[PDB]
């Protein structure tokens, strides 16, 4: 899940699903390099050291959603933030579900350089084949990544790298895709379609 | 001053099992709640159990039966337990203080009330990898560039290799511009691979050579590539 903002902003932040019975929900902020930090607890109440700035939505009744809201946004807010809950009716959850990835912007926005590369020669000797798209220099840090067969969707048998800081901030990734000699020889063409913000990249390959 | 600091192996060949220790400074052991928690890269947090020395303990369902805690007084240590491994069991392990409360909506002779926990001081953590393969070094193809902006784009498919880490370079390092190397996806195979590629002024493809270089410590070997037009 992905938000971008400009700093002195406002941010709302919805998580999980509505609620069945009476609930106690806790918040976590998570930054680059670091163990997740406590924010709130207790759908409302705020540890000691935490600012202002951060507040939440108090239990009511059945149906509603958790929301987190910070005003005045600073640079320093740019994290995950993750949230836990408790249900009287719909028992304990293990996992902590997801808010979103919070980015605080100080540069105009980018889209992705994208390239896509045949098998070669050499590795269909060997009785094996292989595609590669390269995803170079976006920003914000964040894409999805689809592949298709002529007009079909592929799916099974894919691989693909979490983003990565390039040294001018921005970012980068990878994916791939294995097939048979067979498989690679009995269609008519391959793409790789990659979608920044709602709005997507396409490349196209083809065996001749 | 509250502090905690993790400790464990690294990697792990498993017919063996997984030990791992907490320590805690600026409390005593018999006088909270503890916790430990897991994540995998890009994932959500992952809650494993917690312990008390009344006995007042459980476990997450999904690793219920492979899973133990224990206390140490004399080390003033917090221990974790896991037996019967596969991959899916790497990840990176944090543990940490739960704190407890009670949410009462009703009268409380009724049952009308709960129990829940949350967390508010945690340590950094420690990696660990599970895999159950043997050493091997990589091969290494061609990315050809394509005859028909003004500029091409070339490199190195570097595959099948295990352990950690590989260096590349291009033209013994007189080539630094240009370059992006990608880090590595992990198979179900169990070995790694990676790609290394450089964009180059098309008008220049039938003078210049390019040739790759590279170096992978832990199986001793070294490879030299060079990668031509089409
Ligand atoms: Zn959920
Ligand atoms: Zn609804
Ligand atoms: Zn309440
Ligand atoms: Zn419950
Ligand atoms: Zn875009
Ligand atoms: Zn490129
Ligand atoms: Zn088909
Ligand atoms: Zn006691
Ligand atoms: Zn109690
Ligand atoms: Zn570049
Ligand atoms: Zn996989
Ligand atoms: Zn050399």
């Amino acid at each position: 899940s992905s938000m971008s903002v400009s700093p002195g902003e406002t941010a709302k932040i919805s998580c999980g699903k509505e609620s069945i019975g009476s609930r106690a929900v806790q918040w976590y902020q998570q930054k680059p390099g670091q163990p997740p930090s406590l924010i709130i607890y207790n759908n409302q109440d705020r540890p000691a050291g935490v600012p202002e700035r951060f507040s939440a939505s108090p239990d009511f009744r059945p149906g509603t959603t958790a929301t987190l809201t910070i005003t005045n946004v600073d640079a320093e807010d740019e994290a995950d933030y993750y949230c836990h809950i408790y249900d009287a009716r719909g028992g304990t959850n293990w996992v902590f579900d997801r808010g979103t990835t919070l980015t605080v912007l100080g540069q105009p926005k980018a889209a992705p350089s994208v390239t896509l590369f045949p098998p070669s020669s050499e590795e269909l000797q060997a009785n094996k084949a292989t595609l590669v798209c390269l995803i170079s220099d976006f920003y914000p840090g964040a894409v999805t990544v689809a592949w298709k067969a002529d007009s079909s969707p592929v799916k099974a048998g894919v691989e693909t790298t979490t983003p990565s800081k390039q040294s001018n901030n921005k970012y980068a990734a990878s994916s791939y895709l294995s097939l048979t000699p067979e498989q690679w020889k009995s269609h008519k063409s391959y793409s790789c379609q990659v979608t920044h913000e709602g709005s997507t990249v396409e490349k196209t390959v083809a065996p001749t | 001053q509250l502090h905690l600091q993790e400790s464990g192996p690294g990697l792990v060949k498993p017919p063996e099992t997984l030990s791992l220790t907490c320590s805690v400074s600026g409390a005593s052991i018999n006088d909270a709640y503890w916790s430990w928690i897991r994540q995998s890269p890009g994932k959500r947090p992952e809650w494993v159990g917690y312990v008390h020395h009344s006995g007042d303990t459980n476990y997450n369902p999904s690793l219920k039966r492979r899973v133990t805690f224990s206390l140490d007084t004399a080390k003033n240590e917090v221990s974790l337990k896991l037996v019967d491994l596969t991959a899916a069991d790497s990840a990176t392990y944090f543990c940490a203080r739960a704190l407890h409360g009670k949410r009462i909506y009703g009268i409380v002779a009724l049952g009308e009330l709960f129990t829940y926990f949350y967390m508010d001081v945690w340590g950094k953590g420690t990696a660990v990898t599970v895999s159950s393969a043997s050493t091997k070094g990589p091969s290494v193809f061609p990315l050809a560039p394509s005859s028909k902006g003004g500029t091409a784009a070339l490199g190195c498919l570097v595959k099948d290799y295990f352990p950690e880490p590989v260096t590349v370079s291009w033209n013994s390092g007189a080539l630094t511009s240009g370059v992006h190397t990608f880090p590595a996806v992990l198979q179900s195979s169990g070995l790694y691979s990676l790609s290394s590629v450089v964009t180059v002024p098309s008008s220049s493809l039938g003078t210049q050579t390019y040739i790759c270089n590279v170096n992978h410590k832990p199986s001793n070997t070294k490879v030299d590539k060079r990668v031509e037009p089409k």
